[PDB]
């Protein structure tokens, strides 16, 4: 009763987060990062950390 | 629950803010037995709506 | 920097900076430098840190 199983979709989903997690503080960085105007939700987000 | 907690995204600059609508799979680009035969990953790609 | 004076009027520079997470390293350093050193003479000891 104390002791949890952790099957394949919530490795998965955390491996997920902790990846999604570097895209957060590189669009963080990058959004906060001023010339707003002409950007569009491609260049911000890269998919090399997932 | 990955995306709801990681997004929405404020600025450092409280002047923009990077959220999240929808994802969606994509088709994966080869069949399962193809995958096997070639040597690459039966993958699925995922784009999402920003 | 240089640029204004050969006067009797007290000239005023005004440098506007980024949020400080937002601006590069380089720069960071940059801005310190020439933050901290303000009075004559000073690009000798600004290239020197160049």
């Amino acid at each position: 009763g104390n002791r949890r199983i952790r099957s394949v979709g919530e490795m998965a989903e955390n491996q997920f987060r902790v990846g999604l997690v570097r895209v957060e503080r590189a669009v963080k960085e990058r959004l906060s990062l001023g010339d707003l105007d002409t950007l569009m939700p491609q260049d911000m987000i890269n998919a090399k950390p997932i | 629950a990955a995306f709801r907690s990681v997004f929405p995204i404020q600025s450092y600059s409280g002047n923009s803010e990077l959220q999240y609508v929808s994802y969606r799979l994509g088709e994966p680009v080869f069949d399962v037995q193809e995958c096997q035969i070639r040597g690459v990953t039966y993958s699925a790609p995922l784009r999402v709506k920003l | 920097r240089g640029r204004v004076g050969r006067s009797h009027h007290q000239a005023y520079a005004w440098l506007l900076t980024p949020h400080p997470k937002a601006m590069t390293t380089d720069a960071q350093k940059r801005l310190e430098a020439i933050a901290s050193l303000e009075d004559l003479g000073a690009g000798f000891a600004l290239a020197t840190h160049d």
